[PDB]
């Protein structure tokens, strides 16, 4: 009944991005439909090429070329290319070629056959010189067409059809470039794309784990790394086996009375089924396979984008060309600006969704051991009698404490599997202090002397032939740094191993305790041990600090840090995968901001957008690097421990520190992303008031709060009301201006 | 032009506030309030004896009061050594406590004709015209001598239930437990006080050698003629031995500098009065300057009085068998609090003067002129309802609630209810009906009406000021 969050998060992100994309595309399609009712040059249109050609014919103009697409003209007016009349060619060509061959025209005899010779409407150079300035001098006839440089060949027909269909038949990057007079509506493009994504997800989910009994292709060898025979093969076969149920609905969308209306319902039903089956099978994925699933899905998507669509467009062009042998393939500037803005936000939405998915994988990918860690730490503190251990305040009950409740715990028949003998430490500082005047303690810490860098013998200093048996045990590189109340301690100090057996522990305790080694000065003692648990696969770094600020009274505290030890050399674990693409996103953001810094020049300071885009970069870089540091430290500590297992300690506390720092950073980044998502809500017309009212209200509000706090931490503002007063006035005024 | 008068004055006020803050930084400890609260709370912890445990509030009947009197009633200050008597080696046996009691005489009125043979000990309220100096008992020692208060180096009483005059008798303790215990036992053998005592005050002076600062403890007891006694106790950190190190010299220099600055300001004001607009009070803003001048004068007078008391107190410590007389310089903590308040007011004035540099972040917070008084009309109508609820609660409750025992703290209980601290564990069984009704009708009328109108009264003022600024 264990739940895997990876597939749930992926499907949720896909569905949300589909919903937002459809919401944008509906408005864009409404705008296009309103439109569907400069590269060229607006040179003199004194054209009188229509002489003795009495008919109300129509003229079709096609601005051919690279990134060029234009619709046909019309005959609108009192004359409107009437009997023995002419016309002036001046329309709004949305796209036309540059300094290249851009000419394609046709005349449809909408009535009688026009008997004239229309050469050209010469547009030499007015806006961008989309073509040259010459003439064709072609006699008009019934269905007369002429094209070429600035009929039935099967040599350039194929290239023309490929050109007009290279970015319209390619379903992936066709939502940006729907040509007018098309019944595909640009909104079922999104439905088709999300259908393909969800079918990819479902196929790759049901393939992994759920089904295999043929040759044990899935099983013990779960090597998620790409071996070219384990990951890409599944993606390619999944991409191939989905087209038989994809091309049918794609065909039914195109071309016929009313089935297309319920085609959307059918598509959503099949998408819902594909999501449901993946969600139901997600329970039985071990963590090592859930990443291979994602990699296979990513490979499958890239296959249908880099070779499955090009062959589609080529074969459809060949079908349309070889057989059926067909031949036919003020506000205006603001509308173009609106279209460009819509395109920009649409292309930013995908990047934002991908980044949100990445950070969700980084943060909540392993969010199933979060409860277990809480239960483990609660179990550990309650067993050690934490409230009883904190209650002691003298330096003599410590011994009966750790002689009746600690030794049975650490040493027992089963006694909570340990993975490592405990240690005892000390610091004495060699600048021994004196008792303070009676009364309350000096809670600021005093007697800051040198540091212990000397060796002593049993009892205290008495070297005879050799060096001190109680060496300082010089600190490592990683260290610990507990940040104690009196001072921030280091890992250096004289250490004892507390024996290995239960009776040995008691014997060592008594024998070493009758010598009074930590009774006079004793800056701190510390007591730390490890508590690996196999049931949930979690470790626990447990430490018990006890501080002596004043010779007599002792301060004590404890902390239990549970974590999940995962080594970097384990392979391609999920944190490793999600912490390297975060670096890629950070580099992308940094280069995108640098491409704007020099583009605008200088004086880009005192701008929040110029600073909010650097805090994000720093946070992403820190999150990426801290996880790698944690993995490296964990691997180093584990190999050091295995090297000297029966006699070493290895102090796993550094890994616990890093595993908490990384989790904090990953949560902060997600919080910032959620705040940005909240900010992106202003696009609704009636809901844009709140954010901008807040924007105009914050400066003076912060100023007056600072003024009040300077005058005084008593509750004056939120005590009864003041902020509502300003907010009401600003909101009322701004909403009055809006209406 | 038009900028020096708003910059130089602001800078001078800020500098004065900084100097005052520096002076007050080494004036009193940050735990002064906590220390005062602890001293006030632990002033009524006197046991009875080894037989009974009748405390001060548990000894009102015969045997309870007898047990309270016989025991450690006078053994608190004197403790056996591990002569001298130091509880924690901080306040040694250097001096003795003092006790002052004021009494009145009966028979100062005529009983009614009907109750002529029934009412004989009919005594009215004590007053200045009801002072007597008649001693009772056998004259054996000097403890029954009559003396005044002016010649005994004393002062008035200023009690709670009775502000009696300086007449009465005084008693002094010893420097050791051996004689004090014998004296207490001898005094307790027979009667020691009468029922005509009006005000009683016990004053104790302690050296407190751990930290060089005089300590004074005052316990007041007053019995009126209408029945009932109001007991109280307090402590004050008297300043008479503050000369220890260079910090005292720095404080004296700061006081001298403040006095010189006040004199310079007064001279400037005088030079800008007789040759300028004088006897003018229709400004509604110069009252702040007048209050600042009054506060400076009050601080100067407090410093002068403290210096005079210190000079007068320099004649003590002549012998090693007497007590330190600190009954004339017990206004040090109050003076320090007043000085801190004056420094805060000076900082506020400097901030108000210098906030004019703000474009629009401080112009909306300057609405005193638009709201000249304009607000006491709400404070009065709030306090009337508050006092009405306090009276109602003190009458209906006050016998089985353990909280609403007296008015001054019923006010505090209602304040804590407003703040959020609600008990509601004793009101319900004190009175099942009219108990919950009080609580509900109080919370409804406080949290929904008055506290909700005090927001509107300043909301409309802000809107009006903003409208004026926009139209101008």
């Amino acid at each position: 009944a264990d739940v895997n969050y990876i597939v749930m998060l992926t499907c949720a992100v896909c569905l949300v991005t589909y919903m937002v994309m459809a919401a944008i595309l509906h408005k864009l399609d409404q705008l296009d439909a309103s439109r569907g009712r400069r590269f060229k040059y607006e040179i003199l249109v004194k054209t009188g090429w229509g002489r003795g050609s009495g008919t109300t014919a129509h003229v079709g103009i096609m601005l051919y070329g690279v990134d060029s697409r234009s619709g046909h003209r019309h005959l609108d007016g009192d004359r409107a290319f009437h009997r023995n009349s002419l016309d002036i060619f001046r329309i709004a060509t949305p796209h036309s070629l540059g300094s290249v061959w851009k000419i394609r025209v046709w005349h449809d005899n909408k009535g009688l056959s026009p008997a004239w010779f229309l050469q050209h409407v010469i547009v030499r150079d007015l806006q961008t010189a989309r073509s040259a300035f010459f003439l064709v001098n072609d006699w008009l006839s019934v269905e007369t067409e002429a094209n070429g440089g600035l009929l039935l060949r099967f040599r350039r027909l194929l290239v023309a059809e490929l050109q007009r269909g290279f970015f319209d038949k390619h379903i992936w990057l066709s939502i940006w470039d729907r040509p007018p007079r098309s019944r595909f509506t640009r909104i079922q493009r999104a439905t088709c794309c999300v259908l393909l994504i969800c079918l990819f997800l479902g196929a790759n989910a049901v393939w992994y784990g759920a089904v295999g009994d043929s040759a044990y292709s899935t099983g013990h060898v779960s090597r998620l790394s790409p071996l070219s025979v384990d990951t890409v093969a599944v993606g390619l076969v999944s991409s191939v086996v989905v087209y038989p149920v994809y091309l049918a609905i794609l065909f039914l969308f195109r071309m016929p009375a009313w089935c297309a209306s319920l085609a959307h319902g059918l598509s959503l039903l099949l998408v819902a089924v594909a999501v449901a089956v993946s969600g139901w099978v997600g329970a039985s994925f071990p963590p090592g396979v859930s990443v291979a699933w994602l990699l296979s899905s990513s490979a499958s998507f890239l296959a249908s984008f880099l070779g499955w669509e090009p062959l589609k467009v080529l074969l459809e062009a060949l079908y349309f060309s070889l057989v059926a042998k067909r031949l036919h393939p003020f506000l205006a500037k603001e509308e173009a600006r609106k279209v460009k803005r819509l395109h920009g936000m649409l292309r930013s939405l995908l990047v934002y969704m991908l980044f949100l998915l990445v950070t969700l994988l980084a943060s909540y990918g392993d969010a199933s051991c979060h409860g277990h860690a809480y239960r483990l730490q609660s179990a550990i503190k309650q067993e050690l009698h934490s409230r009883a251990f904190l209650a002691i305040t003298r330096s003599e009950e410590l011994w009966p404490w750790m002689a009746h409740v600690l030794l049975p715990y650490v040493h027992g028949n089963q006694s909570s599997p340990e993975l490592g003998p405990p240690r005892l430490r000390q610091v004495r500082l060699q600048e021994a202090l004196y008792p303070d005047p009676p009364g309350p303690r000096v809670h600021t810490c005093s007697a800051a002397g040198g540091f212990s860098t000397s060796d002593y013998d049993v009892g205290w200093e008495s070297p005879h032939n050799g060096s001190g048996t109680w060496a300082y045990s010089a600190p490592d590189l990683l260290g610990a740094w507990s940040w104690g109340s009196c001072a921030v301690y280091d890992s250096g100090g004289y250490v004892q191993e507390l024996g290995l057996s239960l009776e040995e522990s008691r014997d060592r305790l008594r024998f070493l305790q009758l010598h009074n080694w930590l009774d006079n000065r004793s800056r701190a003692v510390f007591l730390e041990l490890t508590r690996y648990s196999p049931a949930v696969g979690l470790h626990a770094a447990v430490t018990l600090r006890l501080e002596f600020p004043a010779a007599g009274r002792a301060l004590a505290a404890l902390s239990v840090r549970p974590f999940a030890l995962r080594r970097l050399s384990a392979g391609l674990s999920l944190p490793l995968l999600t912490s390297v693409c975060l670096l890629l996103f950070a580099v992308h953001f940094a280069v995108a901001e640098a491409r704007t810094w020099h583009r605008e020049g200088r004086w880009r300071v005192l701008r929040l957008g110029a600073w909010a885009r650097w805090l994000l970069v720093a946070l992403t870089a820190a999150t990426a690097l801290v996880r790698l540091a944690q993995l490296g430290a964990a691997d180093r500590q584990w190999t050091r421990f295995v090297r000297g297992r029966p006699r070493r300690f290895t102090s796993f506390d550094q890994v616990a520190q890093l595993s908490s720092a990384a989790r904090g950073l990953a949560a902060s980044l997600l919080f910032l992303l959620l705040v940005k998502a909240a900010q992106q809500l202003r696009f609704v017309r009636q809901w844009s008031v709140f954010g901008k009212t807040l924007c105009r209200a914050l400066p003076e509000l912060l100023g007056v709060t600072l003024g009040l706090v300077v005058l005084g931490a008593l509750r004056l503002w939120g005590a009864l009301r003041l902020g509502a007063v300003i907010l009401r006035w600003r909101y009322h005024a701004l909403r009055g201006e809006l209406y | 032009k038009y900028l020096k008068s708003v910059l130089r004055e602001l800078v001078t006020y800020l500098l004065f506030l900084i100097v005052l803050c520096i002076l007050t930084y080494g004036m009193m400890s940050s735990n002064v309030y906590y220390y005062t609260r602890m001293m006030s709370q632990l002033f009524l912890d006197t046991p009875v004896s080894k037989t009974e445990k009748t405390n001060f509030k548990t000894l009102s009947s015969m045997e309870d009061f007898w047990k309270f009197t016989e025991g450690s009633l006078l053994d608190g200050l004197y403790w056996k050594m591990q002569n001298r008597s130091f509880i924690f080696y901080e306040n040694l046996l250097l001096g003795v406590p003092r006790i002052r009691q004021l009494r009145v005489r009966n028979g100062s009125c005529s009983i009614p004709q009907d109750l002529r043979d029934e009412i004989k000990e009919c005594y009215d309220v004590y007053s200045v015209s009801s002072e007597d100096r008649a001693p009772f008992g056998p004259r054996n020692g000097t403890a029954w001598i009559y003396t005044s208060e002016k010649d005994l180096n004393g002062s008035s009483h200023w009690g709670i239930i009775a502000t009696y005059s300086g007449a009465g008798y005084y008693l002094d303790l010893s420097r050791t437990r051996e004689e004090t215990a014998a004296q207490v036992a001898s005094l307790k053998k027979n009667v020691w006080l009468d029922r005509g005592t009006r005000a009683t005050f016990i004053d104790f002076s302690v050296y407190n050698a751990n930290i060089n600062l005089f300590c004074v403890v005052r316990l007041l007891v007053e019995f009126p003629a209408t029945g009932g006694v109001i007991p109280s106790w307090q402590f004050q950190p008297l300043k008479l031995i503050r000369y220890v190190t260079t910090f005292d010299f720095f404080l004296a220099a700061c006081e001298i500098i403040f006095c010189f600055f006040i004199f310079y300001y007064v001279v400037e004001e005088i030079l800008e009065i007789r040759i300028h607009k004088l006897h003018y009070f229709r400004s509604f803003w110069n009252c702040l300057d007048v209050v600042i001048v009054v506060l400076s004068v009050v601080a100067i007078g407090i410093n002068i009085y403290r210096t005079s008391n210190v000079e007068v107190l320099l004649q003590f410590l002549e012998d090693q068998n007497t007590f330190p007389n600190f009954e004339h310089l017990a206004y040090w903590q109050i003076q320090f609090n007043n000085i801190a308040a004056v420094t805060v007011f000076f900082v506020w004035i400097k901030l108000f003067k210098f906030i004019n540099f703000n474009r629009t972040m401080s112009q909306l917070s300057t609405t005193m002129s638009r709201c000249a008084k304009d607000l006491f009309g709400f404070a009065i109508m709030f306090f009337i309802i508050f006092l009405a609820y306090a009276q109602l609660a003190y009458l209906v409750f006050g016998t089985q609630v353990d909280d609403f025992s007296t008015f001054q703290e019923c006010i505090f209980t209602q304040f804590r209810i407003i703040l959020g601290d609600i008990n509601f564990a004793e009101i319900e069984e004190a009175n099942r009906v009219l108990g919950p009704i009080y609580f509900t009708t109080f919370v409804f009328f406080m949290f929904f009406i008055l506290l909700n109108m005090f927001a509107a009264i300043i909301a409309d003022t802000y809107s009006e000021v903003k409208s004026d600024l926009a139209q101008q």
